[PDB]
C-alpha cells in the first residue's frame, strides 16, 4: 500500500489507497488503511495487516488513558507519538502520525518498522508504493501551499502510485487536518487515464 | 471449505458447504460448518476444525457471559475484539479464517478475520479455500439494499458456484439470516443424485468367524 | 544394543538378559553388569538401553517402589506396578529422553505371574513373551515356535539354551553370557549362563 | 519379502511369500517372488520390486545367450557373477535389491546370494527380505542337512509363518519351490497356517 | 529459464458460431509492480490460429519464434489449401516441447493456449504474412486447446488460464451457452475481466480483444 | 497419528444398536508385532464406549485422563455420564494440550439417552476436530482403507445380528489390506440391554 | 523454487475379470492439485481390438505413454502381420518404464483384454514395472478406496463361500457401484465414467454420470 | 545505478550515471556505464557488471560481423537487439538499446535479465534507481518534444534518481542520437540541490 | 567391521583376519567368508571392508596381475604389487569411492618376506607389522608389546593366540573364529583358529 503525508501552510493531509493484498490476492478490498485516534489525529498504518492492527488498539488505549490523565480537552501528539517506540521493543509495521497541537500549530511524525520516530516538518511519504513516487514528490513540492493546492498534488501522487503498482488501492481516503478541527474525509474515486 | 457472507437491506446472510476432508479423502457428506454464537450473531470459519470447534466455544461462552452481565444484546464490535486479542497470543498456532457478522445497534455488520490476527469489515466476502469461486460470483451480481430473497439465491449460487468449480467443496448447502428478530437455519439446494442409487448388499447370517464371543447381559441402570 | 528376553509361563516368569556394558562403543568396559533392579516385593524388573538412562531410571522406580511398600505394610501389585512405571517414562518423556526399554516381570496372590513390555515410549501391554534390543529380531521367532501351552521351568530354560546359542551364532554383536531370572514358586534365583 | 533356502541332501528348497507393500498400503497379493532363469537356476526376487525384476530377466538373456554359444549349461557361480558385475554399475544410482541365485551346475548344488553392490556370498542358509531375521532364526534350530523332503518342505512353511505373523511387510500366499537335479517341482499357496491353535482366543 | 520474473496475466478464450474469441489485458508485471503496460499476449501463428501467453512473458517470446518458423517451413510446401498446419497440429507440437523440456529441469514456464480454426472449407488458399461477412461454424472444427508448465493438453470449448481459471472460469462455467451470437460473447468476456480487474493485483485495463472469425484474424483495443 | 504402533477402530450405528471394532495389534516399531492382545477400546461407562487409535503411548494416557475424570464426575452428580457431555469433554481435553498434542484418533460410541435410545456415533483427530456423524464412523490409520470400503457395505438401519455381521466384513476385508494392522479384531456391538464381546478369527499377517 | 516435476491429476481405474470378460472402468476428470482443469480427459485408450490400457498418473506421462506404446504397438502389427497378445504386450509395456527408470513416467497403469478364446486377463503394476498377472485391480487417487470393495466379491473372507456365479450382467452393475462410491468419499474422483467391457467379440465404450461434486 | 532513454520527436537520447558500487564501496568510480556499438545505435548496461562487460564484447563482434555481413554502409538496430535475446538461452544483466535507422526513424529497445525485448515507442528507464524516478518520468513525458526540451528532463531524472539512492553516481553520460549522427556525449557534472 | 592383523618376521609374513560376513548389520550372512585374493605368486593380499567392493577390487587386482605374471614368463614382484595396487585405488578413488583397507604381503627373491598397509585412500607404506578396521585399536597395542627382533613362526602365532582371546574378551563384536595365511620357507598354508 501507499501512504503520503503533506503539511499545508496551517494544516497537514494524510492520504492512502485501500488495497492491501494477500499473496497476489486481493482478499481485503476497499478497507481503512487510515485510522483516527483522536479529533486532532490520525494514524496511516502499512505493512503486514496482522502485528499493525494490535499496534492501533494498543495507541487508542493508552490514548484515552492519557487524553483523561490530564483532564476534559487536554490532548497532545509528540508525546503520543514516542510511546509508540516503546512498542518496538518481534514485529515489523510503519506508522505515519500526524495532526494538530497547541504548544506548535501542526506536526507530523514517521515510525520506521524498527522504532526510528524521525520526524518531518516538510513531508513524508511510506508503504509499498512509496518508492515509484518519491522523487515526483521532492519535485512538486513547494514550501507553503493551499487547502488547494496540496490536495491536488496527493490526489496525483497516491494515483502515480497505484498506477505503476500491483498493490493499487481502488478508492483513496485523503483526511485534512487543521486548527479548527475540520478532519473531513475527502475520500474520491478517481482511476487513472494516461495521455501519452 | 467454501464460505461466503453477504449484507443485505435489514439482516446478513452468511453460506457454506457441508464437507470436512482430510486433504485427499472427505470426512463426512454433512457437516454443519454454520456455528451460533448468540442470538444476533452467527460465525463461520476455514483452516483446520479443531483451532475452529474450540474458539467458536470459546466466544460463545465469553459472548454470553458478557450478555449476562449487561441487560443489552451483544454487539458484534465486541466479539471481533476478544479474538483479535487472542489470535495474536496463538499467531503461529491458531489457524482459523473466520468470518462473523450480525445485526447490533447499528446496522448488520459482517466481520472478517484472517487467522494472522487482521480484521476489517467488508459488505460481502467469502473465505476458505473455494473462496475464488465464491467470490467470482458474488462480484458479479452485487446490487445494493436487496431483499432477503434476493439475497437467499445470491448466497445460494455463490455457494453453489463454489461447489462445481472446486474439489474439496461439495455435499448440501445451508444459509442461516441472522434478522433483528431472531436467526434461520436452511438447508436449501439438497442436489438429489437422480444417477445409479447404491445397492447395499446385505451378508448372509451365518458369516465370519467368531472364535470365541464373551456375551454379557447388563441392565443396571435402566 | 543388549538383548532382553522374557518369557512367561502358566506358574513361572523367567527374564533373560545380557551381561555386557557397552560404554565407548569400540569395546567392552566390564562383563557380568547389572541390569536387573529387583524389587522387595517379588517383582524383578529388567532394564536396557544406554547406562546412564537405566542407571538413572531404574533406581529411581526402585526407591519409588520401595516406599510405597514401607509407607504401607502391604507389597505393591504387579499390574499396580507395571503401570506406575510406565506413567514415569511418559511422564519423563517431555522433559528429559529416557531411551530405556524395560521388561516388566512379577508376581501377584491374585492374577498369578504377570509380565509386561515396554518401549522407548510408554508402551506397555501384558503378553506371554517379549524380547527388545537389536537381538529381538532373533529371539522373537524362537519362543514363538516353542511356546506349548501349560509350560514348565525345566523346559522353558530348555528353550533359552535353543535361544543363546542362535545370538552366539547369527547375530552381529554374538553374546556369550548371559544372566537368567527364574521366578518358580516364590523363589527369584540368578541362574546365570554363559555360551 | 521373507525369502529361504535350505540346500539339504537333496536338492536346494527355496521358499518365499507373496506381499508387495507401498509403505502403509498392500498393492498385491498375487506377486511372483519366484523367477526362473533356466531349466536349473532359479532365481529369488526381493527387496524392489522392479528394481530387481527386470535385472532377473536381464540375467535370462545373458545366460540364454551363452547357453547357446558354448553350447553347455552354466554354473551358479556364473550366473551369480555376472549379476553382481551387472549391479555394480548401478550401486550409486538409487538401486534395491537383494536376490538370490541357486541351481544345479556340475559341480554340486550351488547356491549364491547377491546383493545391491555386488555383495555375492555362497552360503547354505541364505535368506533376505524385510523380515528375514525371523525366518532365518527358525533355520537354526532344524536344519540338519539329513532331512528328507516330507519334513523338509514343511519347515519351509513353519519358517515363512513365523517371519509373516511378526513382521507386516510380508504375508499373504507362501510358496515354496524344491530345486530337483533336473528341474524343479512346485508347491503353490497355504494362505493360513494354523500351527499353534484350537480356535480358542487370540495367542501373545 | 529459472523464476517467473517477468509475470503475465492470463487470458480468456471462448468459442462461438462465428469463431474463436481469445482476450487479454496488456500489463506485464516485473516482480511486484506493472513495468510494462503496452505489450500485446496474443500472438498470432497462422491465418486461422493464433495462441495466448501467461506466466513468464521472457519465455514467451522463445515458444512464438519456434512457432512462427513452422508456419512459413509449412508455406513453402502449400501446393493445396489443406496442406496447412491445422491448429490441432499446433496444440501437438507445443505439448511436444513442454514435455521434453519437463523431462530435463528447465520447464519454460508458461500457460499457453492454442485456439484456432480445425477445418479447410474456406476458401484461403493466398495467404500474406505482412499487410465480407462472417460464416458459421459447426463448433466441432474450433479447436482450443490449453497447455500446463508441466505439459499437462487438453481441449474444451473455453478455455480459461492463469488467475482468471479461479475467478473468470467459475463465471463462464454457468453462463457459457452453444453458439453464442457475436455480441453476447465479449458482453461475457468484458464482464468477466471485470472481476478479474477488482479481484487480481497483476491484472489492469487495456483488453486485446482478438476474434478468430472465418474471414481472417483481427484485433482490437477496449478499455471496460 | 503415526505409523508407530499401528491400529484402527471403527464404530457402526445399528437401528437400535451400535458396534465398535477394533483391531488388537502392539506394532512395536513399524514393521513390526509383539502382541495380539492389545484392546484399542475401553469401557468409559455403562453405555458409552470410546476407542482410541494412533500412538500406544498416548491411548493409556488418555485412557487413564478420562477414567480419571469420569469417575469424578459420575460420583459427583451420582449418575452415569452420558455421551453428549462426554464427547464435548473429549473436545476440551484433547484441546488443552494443543502444542504437545496426544497423537490418538479417538471415537465415541455410545446411546444418547433421551428411556429412549439415540446411535450418536463421532470421531475427532489429533487436535480435538468434532465430526458428529448419525451413520458409520471411522478414525484410525486404516482411515483411507475404510471410508470407501464402508460406503459400500452400509444399510440405513439395521437389527443386531445384521449389524455384526456387516461391521465384521466391513474391517475383515480392510484389516488384511493394510500391513502395519490387522492381527486380530473385536467386535463390541452393543443393544440398549446387553453387550456382546465377539471376537474375530482375522488373518494373522 | 525448484520445481518438482510430479503433479497427481487424480482419477481412477478399475478392474475386474472372469472367465471370458474384463471391464476396465474410469473416471474423466483431469485436475490440478486442487483446481478442475476439465471434465472429460479419457484416462483409457484402446490399442487393439481386444486390448485396453488405463491409468491414472499426471496428464503428461500418460499421453505420452499410450502414444509410445500406441507407436511400438503399431510397429509390431506390420512387422510381424499379426495383432499382439496381451501376454506379450505386459513385457513391451513392462520394459518401456524401465528404459526410464531414473526419471519414472508417474502414471500407474493397468492392462486389460483377452488372448485365447476366453482366458480374461488383466495386469497391474506400480510406477516403475513390475507387472504381475492379477484378477482384479485399482489404481489412481481412489486406489485405498476401491480396493477393499473388489476384495469381497472376487476374493473371500467369509465363512460360507457364496456367489458362485458371476455373469456380466451383475459383474457391470457392481462395477457402476464401486465407481459411484469412490466419487461420494475420494475427492480427486470425476463424474463421467467410461466403463469398457471386453468380450469375445470386440470392446464396448458404456458411459455413465457420477456426482459432480 | 540508473538508466534513462526517452524519445525525442525526431532522435533518442541515452543517459546514466557512473557509480557502479560493489558492496557498499564505490570501487568502479567514474565508469562507462554506456557503450558504443556502431554509428547510430547505443548501449546502456546495467546491473552486474561482471556478466554484462562479456555481453558488450560479444554484441560488438556480432555487430561487426553483421555491418560487414550487407555492405560497407549496411547496418541494422532492430535485427541486432533481437540477438542479444539468443544470449539469454546463467547470467543476469538487464539493457537497454536505442538508435536511429533507415527503414523506421528511430527506435528503442528494452532488454530485461530473462530475454524479453519489449521495445517502447514512447520512452524507457531501467537500473536500480529507476524505480525512484519512474512516476515523475510519466508526468513530465510529453508526445513529442525538442533537443533542449527532452536534455532538461533527463538532467532532472538522473539527478533526482541519485540524490535519493545510494547509487548515486557522480558526473553523468547523456547521449543523443540523431538522423544526421550527432552522437555527441553531452556530458555534464552538476549536482543536486534542493530548495525546500 | 572386520580386524586385519598383520605381522611380518624376519622370514616370514602371517596375515590375520575375520572369517564373518556382515551384510544386512542386524545378523552374520556366513560363517568363515573369504577375504583373501591368494596371488600365483606368493603374494597373499588380504581386503578388509564392504564385502560389494572387496570383491570388486579383490577380483580387478588378481587378474590384473595373473595377466601380467603370464604376459611375461617371470613373476611380480612384491614391492611392485604393492604399488600397483596402491595406484589402482588412488585411479579408483575419484570416480567410485571403494571404502577398502587392504593388507599387501608377499615375498621376493631380492628384498625378503615383505608387508605393506594401505587405508580407504591410498596409504601405502612398509611395516613389520599393522591392522585395519575397528579392531585395530585393540590389537595394534599387543603386537608392539611382543616383537622381540628375529621372531619365528612359532612364536608369531602365540602372539596372535594372546590377541584373538583379546579381541574375544574387550571388544564390541567378540569375534570368536579367524583365518591366517602363514607364509614360511615358499608355503602359504592356511591354517584357520576359532576361539
Amino acid at each position: 500500500t501507499t501512504i503520503i503525508g503533506i503539511i499545508y501552510d496551517n494544516g497537514v493531509m494524510l492520504a492512502c489507497d485501500s488495497r492491501t493484498s494477500s499473496g497476489t490476492f486481493i482478499s481485503n478490498k476497499c478497507s481503512r488503511k487510515i485510522n483516527r485516534i483522536n479529533e486532532n489525529l490520525y494514524v496511516c498504518r502499512s505493512g503486514a495487516s496482522a502485528h499493525s492492527q494490535k499496534i492501533i488498539e494498543i495507541i487508542k488505549h493508552y490514548c484515552v488513558s492519557m487524553k483523561n490523565e490530564n483532564r476534559k480537552k487536554g490532548r497532545f501528539h509528540e508525546g503520543e507519538t514516542i510511546y509508540d517506540e516503546t512498542t518496538y521493543d518481534f514485529l515489523s509495521c510503519a506508522l505515519i502520525f500526524g495532526g494538530y497541537d497547541k504548544i506548535k500549530k501542526q506536526q507530523l511524525y514517521a515510525v520506521n518498522l524498527n522504532g526510528s520516530i524521525i520526524e518531518k516538518h516538510d513531508f513524508a511519504v511510506s508503504g509499498s508504493g512509496s518508492i515509484y513516487i518519491q522523487s515526483y514528490l521532492q519535485d512538486k513540492y513547494k514550501k507553503f501551499m493551499t487547502k488547494k493546492e496540496c490536495f491536488n498534488l496527493i490526489l496525483n501522487c497516491v494515483k502515480y502510485a497505484m498506477h505503476n503498482d500491483n498493490s493499487s488501492g481502488g478508492l483513496i481516503r485523503i483526511v485534512n487536518i487543521t486548527k479548527s478541527f475540520v478532519e473531513e474525509f475527502t475520500v474520491v474515486n478517481t482511476q487513472m487515464n494516461f495521455q501519452y | 471449505t467454501t464460505i461466503c457472507g453477504l449484507v443485505c437491506q435489514n439482516a446478513v446472510i452468511l453460506g457454506a458447504d457441508t464437507r470436512a476432508t482430510e486433504g485427499p479423502i472427505v470426512a463426512d457428506k454433512n457437516c454443519s460448518k454454520l456455528h451460533y454464537i448468540s442470538k444476533n450473531i452467527w460465525c463461520a470459519g476455514a483452516g483446520v476444525a479443531g483451532d475452529l470447534e474450540h474458539t467458536t466455544l470459546w466466544l460463545q461462552h465469553n459472548v454470553e457471559l458478557h450478555r449476562l452481565n449487561t441487560n443489552t444484546q451483544p454487539r458484534v464490535s465486541m466479539c471481533v475484539s476478544r479474538l483479535t486479542q487472542e489470535l495474536f497470543k496463538y499467531q503461529g498456532y491458531k489457524v482459523c479464517a473466520i468470518v462473523l457478522g450480525g445485526v447490533d445497534v447499528n446496522g448488520p455488520q459482517l466481520y472478517g478475520i484472517h487467522p494472522h490476527g487482521s480484521s476489517c469489515l467488508l459488505p460481502f466476502t467469502a473465505l476458505g479455500s473455494g473462496s475464488l469461486n465464491a467470490m467470482a460470483v458474488l462480484e458479479a451480481k452485487y446490487r445494493d439494499n436487496m431483499t432477503i430473497e434476493e439475497g437467499k439465491n445470491l448466497v445460494c449460487e455463490a455457494i453453489c458456484a463454489g461447489i462445481f468449480n472446486d474439489l474439496g467443496s461439495g455435499g448440501n448447502v445451508d444459509i442461516c439470516v441472522i434478522t433483528k428478530d431472531s436467526y434461520q437455519h436452511i438447508r436449501p439446494y439438497k442436489e438429489p443424485n437422480m444417477r445409479l442409487y447404491h445397492l447395499p448388499h446385505p451378508t448372509i447370517y451365518p458369516k465370519g468367524t467368531t472364535p470365541i464371543l464373551s456375551e454379557k447381559i447388563e441392565y443396571i441402570k435402566k | 544394543m543388549d538383548t532382553l528376553i522374557g518369557l512367561r509361563g502358566n506358574n513361572f516368569v523367567v527374564l533373560a538378559a545380557d551381561t555386557y556394558s557397552i560404554n565407548s562403543i569400540i569395546k567392552l568396559k566390564n562383563d557380568d553388569n547389572t541390569k536387573f533392579y529387583d524389587i522387595h516385593g517379588n517383582k524383578c524388573l529388567l532394564l536396557g538401553g544406554s547406562i546412564g538412562d537405566r542407571l538413572q531410571f531404574g533406581e529411581f522406580i526402585r526407591k519409588n517402589v520401595h516406599l510405597y511398600q514401607y509407607q504401607n505394610n502391604t507389597d505393591m501389585f504387579v499390574k499396580s506396578f507395571a503401570f506406575f512405571t510406565r506413567k514415569n517414562l511418559a511422564y519423563y518423556l517431555r522433559r528429559n529422553p529416557f531411551e530405556v526399554n524395560c521388561l516388566i516381570a512379577g508376581y501377584d496372590k491374585k492374577d498369578g505371574y504377570q509380565l509386561y513390555w515396554c518401549d522407548y515410549l510408554s508402551n506397555m501391554d501384558s503378553v506371554n513373551k517379549g524380547a527388545h534390543g537389536y537381538g529381538a529380531y532373533l529371539v522373537s521367532a524362537i519362543l514363538d515356535k516353542y511356546y506349548h501351552e501349560n509350560l514348565t521351568v525345566d523346559e522353558a530354560l530348555d528353550i533359552f539354551k535353543l535361544c543363546f546359542e542362535e545370538l552366539k551364532k547369527r547375530f552381529l554383536l554374538t553374546q556369550i553370557n548371559y544372566e537368567l531370572r527364574i521366578m518358580y514358586d516364590n523363589k527369584v534365583e540368578t541362574q546365570y549362563v554363559t555360551v | 519379502t521373507t525369502t529361504l533356502a535350505f540346500k539339504f541332501k537333496d536338492g536346494i528348497i527355496v521358499a518365499v511369500d507373496s506381499r508387495a507393500s507401498m509403505g502403509s498400503f498392500i498393492s498385491s497379493q498375487n506377486v511372483e517372488k519366484i523367477i526362473e532363469i533356466n531349466k536349473n537356476i532359479l532365481g529369488t526376487m526381493a527387496g524392489g520390486a522392479a528394481d530387481c525384476l527386470y535385472w532377473e530377466k536381464y540375467l535370462g538373456k545373458i545366460i540364454k545367450i551363452y547357453e547357446l554359444r558354448n553350447n553347455e549349461k552354466i554354473s551358479v557361480r556364473a550366473a551369480s557373477t555376472i549379476l553382481s558385475n551387472i549391479l555394480y554399475q548401478y550401486k550409486g544410482y538409487g538401486l534395491c535389491c537383494g536376490i538370490i541365485l541357486s541351481g544345479y551346475d556340475h559341480t554340486g548344488f550351488n547356491m549364491f546370494y547377491v546383493d545391491d553392490s555386488g555383495k555375492k556370498v555362497e552360503g547354505n542358509l541364505f535368506s533376505c527380505g524385510s523380515g528375514s531375521t525371523y525366518a532365518y532364526s527358525i533355520l537354526d534350530s532344524a536344519y540338519d542337512y539329513n532331512l528328507n523332503l516330507d519334513q523338509a518342505v514343511e519347515l519351509a512353511r513353519n519358517a515363512i509363518y513365523h517371519a509373516t505373523f511378526r513382521d507386516g511387510g510380508s504375508g499373504g500366499k507362501v510358496r515354496v519351490f524344491h530345486i530337483h537335479k533336473n528341474g524343479y517341482d512346485k508347491i503353490i499357496e497355504g494362505e493360513d497356517v494354523f500351527d499353534l491353535h484350537y480356535h480358542y482366543t487370540n495367542p501373545e | 529459464t529459472l523464476g517467473p520474473v517477468v509475470t503475465g496475466t492470463s487470458v480468456i478464450a471462448i468459442k462461438y458460431k462465428h469463431g474463436i474469441m481469445i482476450a487479454a489485458d496488456r500489463k506485464a508485471s516485473y516482480g511486484s509492480y506493472a513495468k510494462f503496460q503496452n505489450v500485446e499476449r496474443i500472438f498470432k501463428i497462422n491465418n486461422k490460429t493464433v495462441m495466448g501467453f501467461s506466466g513468464e512473458l521472457a519465455d514467451a517470446q522463445y515458444l512464438h519464434e519456434l512457432l512462427t518458423r513452422k508456419n512459413i517451413n509449412n508455406l513453402s510446401e502449400k501446393k493445396r489449401k489443406e496442406d496447412m498446419y491445422t491448429p490441432q497440429h499446433y496444440h501437438s507440437y507445443v505439448s511436444r516441447v513442454f514435455y521434453v523440456r519437463k523431462n530435463r529441469i528447465d520447464p519454460l514456464f508458461n500457460n499457453i493456449i492454442i485456439a484456432g480454426i480445425n477445418s479447410q472449407k474456406y476458401d484461403n488458399n493466398d495467404d500474406n504474412v505482412l499487410l465480407e461477412e462472417y460464416k458459421e461454424i459447426h463448433k466441432d472444427d474450433l479447436y482450443i486447446g490449453f497447455v500446463d508448465m508441466h505439459g499437462t493438453n487438453f481441449c474444451d470449448d473455453y478455455i480459461t488460464t492463469g488467475y482468471a481459471r479461479y475467478f473468470a472460469l467459475t463465471l463462464l462455467r454457468d453462463h457459457y451457452k452453444d453458439n453464442m451470437t457475436e455480441e453476447e460473447a465479449r458482453i461475457l468476456i468484458n464482464e468477466c475481466l471485470r472481476i478479474l480487474y477488482f479481484r487480481d493485483a497483476t491484472s489492469s485495463n487495456f483488453i486485446q480483444i482478438v476474434k478468430v472469425t472465418s474471414k481472417g484474424v483481427e484485433y482490437e483495443e477496449p478499455y471496460i | 497419528i503415526y505409523n508407530y504402533n499401528g491400529g484402527c477402530v471403527l464404530g457402526m450405528s445399528g437401528s437400535n444398536c451400535v458396534a465398535i471394532a477394533c483391531d488388537l495389534r502392539l506394532g512395536a516399531n513399524t514393521f513390526t508385532t509383539v502382541s495380539t492382545k492389545f484392546s484399542k477400546i475401553f469401557k468409559m461407562n455403562n453405555n458409552v464406549y470410546v476407542g482410541l487409535s494412533g500412538l500406544a503411548t498416548d491411548i493409556q494416557t488418555l485412557y487413564e485422563i478420562l477414567r480419571y475424570r469420569v469417575n469424578l464426575y459420575e460420583v459427583r452428580q451420582d449418575a452415569e455420564m452420558d455421551v453428549e457431555c462426554f464427547a464435548n469433554m473429549l473436545s476440551s481435553i484433547l484441546y488443552s494440550n494443543r502444542f504437545s498434542p496426544y497423537f490418538v484418533n479417538p471415537i465415541v460410541v455410545g446411546f444418547k439417552l433421551k428411556v429412549n435410545y439415540e446411535p450418536y456415533l463421532t470421531a475427532y483427530d489429533l487436535i480435538g476436530a468434532k465430526c458428529e456423524t448419525r451413520d458409520f464412523v471411522v478414525n484410525g490409520v486404516t482411515s483411507e482403507q475404510l471410508f470407501g470400503m464402508c460406503e459400500s457395505l452400509y444399510v440405513k438401519d439395521q437389527d443386531e445380528n445384521g449389524l455384526f455381521e456387516t461391521i465384521s466384513q466391513c474391517l475383515l476385508s480392510a484389516l488384511d489390506r493394510d500391513c502395519i494392522s490387522g492381527w486380530g479384531a473385536e467386535v463390541l456391538v452393543l443393544t440398549p440391554e446387553k453387550i456382546i464381546k465377539k471376537k474375530l478369527k482375522a488373518r494373522m499377517d | 523454487k525448484r520445481w518438482y516435476p510430479y503433479i497427481d491429476n487424480g482419477g481412477t481405474v478399475i478392474g475386474l475379470t472372469g472367465k471370458d470378460y474384463v471391464i476396465l472402468a474410469a473416471d474423466t476428470r483431469l485436475s490440478l492439485s486442487y483446481s478442475i482443469y476439465t471434465r472429460f480427459c479419457p484416462k483409457i485408450s484402446k490399442l487393439t481390438d481386444k486390448c485396453i490400457i488405463g491409468s491414472s498418473g499426471m496428464q503428461s506421462d500418460i499421453k505420452t505413454l499410450h502414444s509410445l506404446l500406441q507407436k511400438k504397438i503399431q510397429l509390431f502389427v506390420l512387422e510381424h502381420s499379426h495383432y499382439p497378445d496381451i501376454h506379450v504386450i505386459a513385457r513391451l509395456l513392462c520394459v518401456i518404464l524401465y528404459s526410464r527408470r531414473f526419471f519414472p513416467y508417474y502414471a500407474f497403469n493397468i492392462l486389460a483384454g483377452v488372448d485365447e478364446n476366453n482366458k480374461g486377463v488383466l495386469y497391474n503394476y506400480d510406477s516403475v514395472g513390475s507387472y504381475c498377472e492379477a484378477t482384479h485391480s485399482c489404481v489412481g487417487s481412489g486406489s485405498q478406496l476401491i480396493l477393499p470393495i473388489l476384495d469381497n466379491r472376487v476374493e473371500q473372507k467369509n465363512q460360507l463361500i457364496k456367489n458362485t456365479n458371476f455373469n456380466l450382467g451383475d459383474d457391470i452393475n457392481f462395477v457402476k457401484d464401486a465407481i459411484t462410491s469412490a466419487t461420494e468419499r475420494d475427492i480427486y474422483t470425476g463424474d463421467k465414467t467410461l466403463i469398457y467391457v471386453i468380450d469375445k467379440m470386440g470392446i464396448n465404450v458404456n458411459t455413465l454420470d457420477l456426482k459432480q461434486d
